[PDB]
């Protein structure tokens, strides 16, 4: 009474790894990280006339 | 295939997360540099990640904004061993503001945290939790750790976080504005930890004096201290152990209603090398010093409250009849005495791998250990004194402008002392007896 | 033929069946790669009890090892005779159940009970006649209370007419190691009082204070917990895989132990023990093997069976005796303790003999009781249960994923009613 | 019969035997790949600086 | 700096003490028996 | 038997040009000089019958100094001398310029030099072209040469890679005029159009590779490293290939919409580079998180129609499948209704070169990813904006009217900018 | 004797066929020169089935193969075995189909065909009486599922009387990797229910299951996929090659499986498989094999049988055994699983034996089920082809060429006819 799907559940060996890293994936890409480098280096100077 | 994830925000978390990360390093045998030296297996998985050849990247996240100790631990000995860009620092510190590491500068470094984190947690699969550090009596500590908390309860959901925050004590401080942002972290904190302890300095020093024979402590070994209590209850994830315990079996154990969670530890035994070989340090001998209230890591008396659940991590050689043993004592105790409803109150665990010593450090070999975890209702004292110290300062509304130019209103503090009150009537009612 | 097939789930259990076939492999002579180097043609004939026949000549045992935490049997693997156990028969998740009966009866265990189903199908299909199944659990843990009484409930429905044993470590509060006890030990015992067909009491403190007491060693181990219990378990079934001056099974033990069909909750004992300094001294006769079988220290269980009144008895014993002592002893021993004998069943005491003993012991007892004795268990852990329900403490936990205080209130009940009509027998005069 | 039955079993042992053996190869080869991989970024770092 | 540096420090202990706690003990009695049926030694060959 | 043919016009697309033939010749083993010290070659180059080879490429320029450059570089001997088309007045930015009066004269000798390549060519995929669409030369050339391409050749496939203006970074003044002249005559010429602005590599480039002052011989390099990665499964074999044929078949659901943004992973240094372990599962994360896409577009905004990945290495599809599964569980990336599955996916064995005092580590893995998603509008929304506020007044009109193309040739230029706009959004909504 | 040429087109097919020959030259004892150095003298009996021979004493396979692109033909050349191919056979096309169902069927496929169905038309006449044809491809690339249709209708033109035998790979929506699936997919279907007399479907992703949860290795392949689905189609004709108990070709199968004229596709399953590192504790049975095939696992299709009613079922058994336990496992297992069987049509289980075994192995089946579960494959198909063509996505390719939204109607209400057709009789009742 078992079907193809919900049997992959069952733990074997350490080859899971190629299969559920990813089971609660934290979301993802939905974070902005455009034009973070202001911390690494030093901005540029931005002077009035 | 079980990991768990550690973030340190705050000087004091940075000081105590590398403090932890020596020790760590120095029991699963790795190098300073990272490499494996020389030449069982899978022990390291709980807080490291292979890179598929050589050394290891460990499974932590470092936050500043002040940059001074990033920039120190980026030059010092360990420059190898940290992932050159989770090391993330700001510009400019919220400089013991709380509307400032919540409202102003924080919102621009929490984005790249998150997706740190994200790039952290996609590398794992059996991700047990979070371990949070950080003080509670710093302005950026604490409203970057209240951030992190509100997006993280949101983006994950279910799983357990514990934070090892560490309250001023109630006479020695060093800051004078420190009572405000406590009481708006753990107004924060409150819904959004799962388990919260307490660590207080106080308590440490007054151990380190006591036992250690140090009249002159300082930071260093507190936070050795502090990394033998993480080590003390993470053992048992990657050592193996006759009755294992995961992070997942404290909500169910420790907790008996959602609002309290917060705990007290103490570990045992604590002694110098010149003195440690001199007695026999016997497992009943060592888990009445555990229950020995001077012995509290949180100078809070368990004398004045009844306790609710105690859970006890023994590490080392000692053997389960022998902790039954020993806890029948405690029971036939009279100074102790539990909440009527809870007749049996112990959660027992034992591991075999015996604490490490780290060289240069203060602490010997000794062959058995044990760290305790207690939730009793002597905690309200903390608070009340807290809230106390709240109100003094709130009858003239000193220091107020300060948080109010910084966009937070003002009506901000009235929900807090309300929910501080909450909390009180909430551990007045569960003490009382049916 | 009439064989029977092993399940066990938890690593309480995973333990006791690590020990248990190490103990029925040394008995039949099987070394660890599970080749045959036996002495006598007796060691072979009826291997087909527990055993299976594979390629290469070697043997495997029926054995389903269930979990929900690998780490367990990942151990248990390392461990000696571990490489008997076929790899496909491990099976396991990855989450556990955090000692939380709802979750280990609703959540995971509900989705994860499929392959084990499965494979359970398997082994007692492949069977030539299936004789029953036996179990082997602790009650004092979420996962294993819950989906091991789940699906002792699910072999139920599908296989009526067979024998069922369940081996139930419950919680005693002398020795408590976890404060969530008291509910998943009553939500586990109200199905199986309604399934089980056996069920023998183990108690942890019973066993240590048999440690402390008849062995006289200086620190007992979980090992010699497992030690006696695998003896406990083996002179049950030693009959039914060696032939003996009378044959007894376990449906004839069934037939003969239960009055009334919700009467199944038996204490088990073993003799002779003695510690090995003493073993000297031992005269190895019957009549000292009955009085230590009736003594109340050697019992494995708490209950004081000086309490109440036995109900019936039954002795298995091994190694070759005569059945004139064995007769005269048991009528000796029934008429001198007679007030401790419910009057209205005369002749309450059910007699074995096998003639092939366990390795090392000359003569040995299986000693099964059924008595009014363990009420005080049901007692006391309902007072535990009262005592944290009254507050709705640790309940929330339960209610977050569709168990209600209802089934916690039917639960209770059911159990009081069963403690009262199992005392109403105490009673009872003709 | 019994004879055939009894012959099986080294088969079946060398044969497991020899795929151990090919279990380990194969790992100890990858792992000298990826070290002489890394090793060249440490000419690729003395290139660079 | 001054406080923090790289150290040198150097499992057959927790294998050992692993198979002592699953270990016996107490072992049982000693083994005079040989294996015999009942109902062969009372029926017997006679000439 | 399989070669393609590209055509470089403009500064940008020479200095592009240059980058990828040196990669080239690297990656086949090809000396400077052309002399090699089975065929693999013949997709790009030709034997010359004993000892050289010569590239299957045109150079074309209207100021004369880029060619000089070249024809004084290190790669003297390697090209054909009279395949540089070299002029003697630039168009200085104009459209009209190099449209109407100085593209006539040239166009007649380049699509000679172009046949005359292609009666030596006998399996002819089709051909790449490389053009900036900032520079009046450029734009009108490139309309020219697609223009007569499409009725000489017809139903031969064309690729234009163009670098188009930043959203606020540019370098000229009057560059979104001849920007959507030439968006106008490539909508309905281009088979295949790929977005290149710069701010985007210039952020990519910042980030990853950590050098605080890149050029644009870097922009250059990784333009390179794209292509090779694009047209690697023409010349090596892998266990799923992939030909220029097959993305007209994949990537364009409708004839109007043919504009796709690129990616590529793993961008990384060296001083970082192996110290993890880079393995499928972040490159392709990498590959579709918002940050390494090489145009300044956010795909947040919009909805993806369909993702074409080309990984190079020791790549298993194994990884890759398992990858895919875990990125259609995402929830951030969300595709259109009327796609259930939209990845199209290649593998080759070859690892990707690296070029000697270049800034990129060489790894195994690497991903190059085509991806045609709804959030493209926004660039032809703010491009829209910007040529609107300078017409609004008609400033600068007067140079473009006196070259001689009329005046309202901007009028349709703007209405086919709407009908676009308005065509992605008709088909980003769900039925 | 009763001889059938075996040709193949595009990528897939291309990859299957240089793995299927080279395990049948393995079987026949043929080294990669084409020179015989087998052992025992059946390995040459009946070497004419598949191999013509040619002066010098060697063999060349009667195999045709097609493609639209020289670069896999170039591939398969070099590899391992590639010298047996004539190089007359092969035919392929300079420009290709680009996976584009109209290219590959109307605007160049006419102008190719010629030239391989006259060296199709010179081998069928060459052989002494042919037996049918069989084919193998994918169903999701254009060039094979157009090209392989279009001459599955010319050759049926041809020779109305012969067998028709496919090996169709078909795309699952798991494991996508192109987009215009569903199109030529479903354009496929249509012309293929028309002609062929069986058709065997063939997922990925249940390959993938089976070799993931199976055999249990790390890094599988396309040689590996390639290795199964060529022992399958081995089996399914070794018994045509071979001696055995009972003999039964395929036309044997033909009778026996198909009910009625339309309900010709199968899905297929080999057994055992075993992972390496339990091969030791598996014992070779016939009751374990037949547990094995009929396993929902082990089938080579994407669809769940227990999802619905068998029509019939066939195995092949390769091995020295006799019929007894054989039949008796198919009518223990018809009575056990009596629900998942249709009614009106009782003894529905074919049984045929050889006497041969694979080599390296003892026991070997192939097992074929029609069974009511091929819906649901047709069911998402038609789906995700509803989904793309309400919106007109992609469409002007196709039409583009002479093709017109009629033809794509047609089809997709012929599939839908078809899938009616097959669920009604799931449930008909006496
Ligand atoms: N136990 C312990 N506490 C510390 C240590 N360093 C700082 N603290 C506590 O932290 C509180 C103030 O916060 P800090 O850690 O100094 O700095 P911060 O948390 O980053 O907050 P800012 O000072 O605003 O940047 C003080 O009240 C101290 O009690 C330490 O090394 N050990
Ligand atoms: N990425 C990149 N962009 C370039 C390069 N060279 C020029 N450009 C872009 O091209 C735009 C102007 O066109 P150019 O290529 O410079 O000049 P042109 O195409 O020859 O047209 P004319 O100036 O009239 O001769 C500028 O805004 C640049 O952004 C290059 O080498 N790399
Ligand atoms: N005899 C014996 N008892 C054990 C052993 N391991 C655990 N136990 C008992 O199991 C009880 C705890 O069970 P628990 O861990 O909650 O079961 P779980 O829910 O399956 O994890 C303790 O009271 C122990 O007495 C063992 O090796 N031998
Ligand atoms: N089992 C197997 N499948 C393959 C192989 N090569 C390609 N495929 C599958 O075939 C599909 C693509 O078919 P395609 O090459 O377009 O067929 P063609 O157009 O006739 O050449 C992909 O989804 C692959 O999964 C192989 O060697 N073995
Ligand atoms: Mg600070
Ligand atoms: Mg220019």
């Amino acid at each position: 009474t078992a079907d193809r799907n919900k049997q992959a559940k069952v733990f074997q060996n350490k080859e899971l790894a190629k299969t559920n890293f990813a089971g609660k994936s934290s979301p993802g890409p939905a974070y902005d990280v455009r034009d973070t480098d202001y911390f690494t280096y030093q901005k540029a100077p931005k002077w009035k006339i | 295939m079980r990991e768990v994830i550690s973030i340190h925000v705050g000087q004091g978390g940075i000081q105590v997360g590398n403090a932890c990360w020596e020790l760590f390093c120095l029991e699963h045998g790795i190098q300073p540099d990272g490499q494996m030296p020389s030449d069982g297996d899978d022990a390291f998985n709980t807080f490291f990640s292979e890179t598929g050849a050589g050394k290891h990247v460990p499974r932590a996240v470092f936050l500043d904004l002040e940059p001074t100790v990033i920039d120190e631990v980026r030059t010092g000995t360990y420059r190898q061993l940290f992932h050159p860009e989770q090391l993330i620092s700001g510009k400019e510190d919220a400089a013991n503001n709380f509307a400032r590491g919540h409202y102003t500068i924080g919102k621009e470094i929490v984005d790249l945290c998150l997706d740190r984190i994200r790039k952290l947690a996609d590398n794992c699969t059996g991700l047990q939790g979070f371990l949070v550090f950080n003080s509670v009596g710093g302005g950026t500590g604490s409203g970057l750790g209240s951030l992190l908390l509100e997006r993280l309860s949101v983006d994950y959901g279910k799983k357990s976080k514990l934070g090892f925050t560490i309250y001023p004590s109630p006479q020695v401080s060093t800051a004078v504005v420190e009572p405000y942002n406590s009481i708006l972290s753990t107004h924060s904190l409150l819904e959004h930890t799962d388990v919260a302890v307490m660590l207080d300095n106080e308590a440490i020093y007054d151990i380190c004096r006591r036992n250690l024979d140090i009249e002159r402590p300082t930071y260093t070994n507190l936070n050795r201290l502090i990394a033998q209590v993480i080590s003390s209850l993470t053992a048992s994830l990657r050592f193996d152990g006759a009755l294992n315990v995961d992070i997942t079996e404290f909500q169910t154990n420790l907790v008996p209603y959602p609002r309290i969670h917060f705990m007290l530890s103490s570990y045992a035994p604590i002694i110098s090398a010149e003195k440690a070989y001199h007695e026999q340090l016997s497992v009943a001998e060592i888990t009445n010093s555990a229950f020995e209230p001077a012995n509290m890591m949180a100078k809070c008396d368990p004398r004045h409250g009844k306790y609710m659940a105690c859970s006890m991590m023994y590490r080392g050689d000692v053997v389960p009849k022998d902790v039954n043993a020993s806890i029948a004592t405690i029971k036939t105790k009279r100074t102790i005495q539990f909440v009527d409803w809870c007749p049996t109150g112990f959660k027992v665990g034992i591991n075999y791998q015996p604490p490490t010593v780290v060289p240069g450090g203060d602490l010997a070999k000794v062959m058995r250990a044990v760290c305790m975890i207690s939730n009793s209702t002597a905690i309200a004292e903390v608070f009340s004194r807290l809230d106390h110290k709240f109100d003094l300062m709130y009858a003239k509304r000193a220091f107020v402008h300060w948080y109010v130019g910084e966009g937070m209103e003002e009506g901000e503090f009235s929900e807090a002392r309300e929910d501080l009150a909450a909390l009180e009537k909430d551990y007045e009612e569960v003490g009382i007896e049916t | 033929m009439r064989e029977i097939v092993h399940i066990q789930g938890g690593q309480c259990g995973n333990q006791i069946g690590a020990k248990f076939w190490e103990v029925i492999s040394d008995e039949h002579g099987i070394d660890p790669t599970g080749t045959y180097h036996g002495d006598s043609d007796l060691q072979l004939e009826r291997i087909n009890v527990y055993y299976n026949e594979a390629t290469g000549g070697r043997y495997v045992p029926r054995a389903i090892l269930m979990d929900l935490e690998p780490g367990t049997m990942d151990s248990v693997r390392a461990g000696p005779f571990g490489q008997l156990f076929r790899p496909d028969n491990f099976v396991f998740g990855q989450t556990g159940a955090g000692n939380n009966w709802a979750k280990g009866h609703y959540t995971e265990g509900a989705e994860l009970i499929d392959s084990v189903l499965d494979v359970v199908r398997k082994e007692a299909e492949g069977c030539d006649c299936l004789q029953g199944f036996q179990i082997t659990h602790s009650l004092g843990g979420g996962t294993g209370s819950g989906m091991g009484t789940l699906l002792i409930s699910k072999v139920r429905e599908e296989y009526p007419d067979r024998i069922m044993e369940t081996f139930s470590v419950v919680p005693s509060p002398k020795v408590s190691d976890t404060v969530v006890e008291p509910y998943n030990a009553t939500l586990s015992v109200h199905q199986l009082v309604e399934n089980a067909d056996e069920c023998m009491v183990i108690d942890n403190e019973a066993l240590y204070d048999i440690c402390f007491r008849t062995l006289k060693l200086t620190t007992p181990t979980y090992g010699d917990l497992n030690h006696l219990v695998s003896a406990a378990m083996s002179g049950v079934t030693c009959c039914l895989r060696f032939p003996g001056q009378l044959n007894s099974d376990l449906r004839k033990l069934a037939v003969n132990l239960i009055p009334f069909p919700r009467l199944h909750f038996f204490m088990i004992g073993f003799a002779p023990l003695t510690s090995r300094g003493s073993q000297q001294y031992r005269a190895l006769t019957v009549p000292e093997l009955t009085q230590q079988m009736f003594d109340a220290k050697n019992m494995m269980c708490a209950a004081d069976p000086r309490h109440g009144r036995y109900l019936t008895a039954s002795a298995l014993f091994r190694g070759r005796m005569s059945t004139k002592e064995v007769d005269e002893q048991m009528l000796n021993v029934q008429n001198k303790n007679s007030s401790y004998f419910v009057e209205w069943i005369p002749n309450n005491i059910k007699s074995s003999i096998c003639d092939i003993p366990p390795k090392g012991l000359k003569m040995a007892v299986t000693f099964v009781g059924n008595s009014t004795a363990i009420q005080e268990m049901f007692k006391r852990v309902a007072e535990q249960f009262t005592a944290m329900f009254r507050r709705k403490a640790f309940l929330h936990w339960y209610t977050g994923e569709g168990m209600d205080e209802m089934e916690f209130t039917e639960a209770e009940s059911n159990m009081n009613d069963l403690v009262s009509e199992y005392q109403q027998y105490q009673d009872a005069t003709a | 019969e019994k004879e055939q039955k009894e012959l099986e079993k080294d088969i079946l042992t060398k044969a497991v035997a020899a795929y151990e053996q090919e279990v380990e190869r194969k790992k100890k080869e990858l792992y000298l790949t990826n070290k002489q991989h890394q090793s060249s970024l440490i000419g690729q770092m003395h290139d660079k600086d | 700096a001054k406080t923090y540096q790289g150290k040198q420090m150097f499992p057959e202990k927790i294998k050992a003490l692993s198979k002592d706690l699953r270990a016996e003990h107490f072992k049982l009695g000693n083994d005079p028996q040989s294996y015999t049926s009942e109902a062969a030694a009372k029926f017997k060959e006679f000439d």
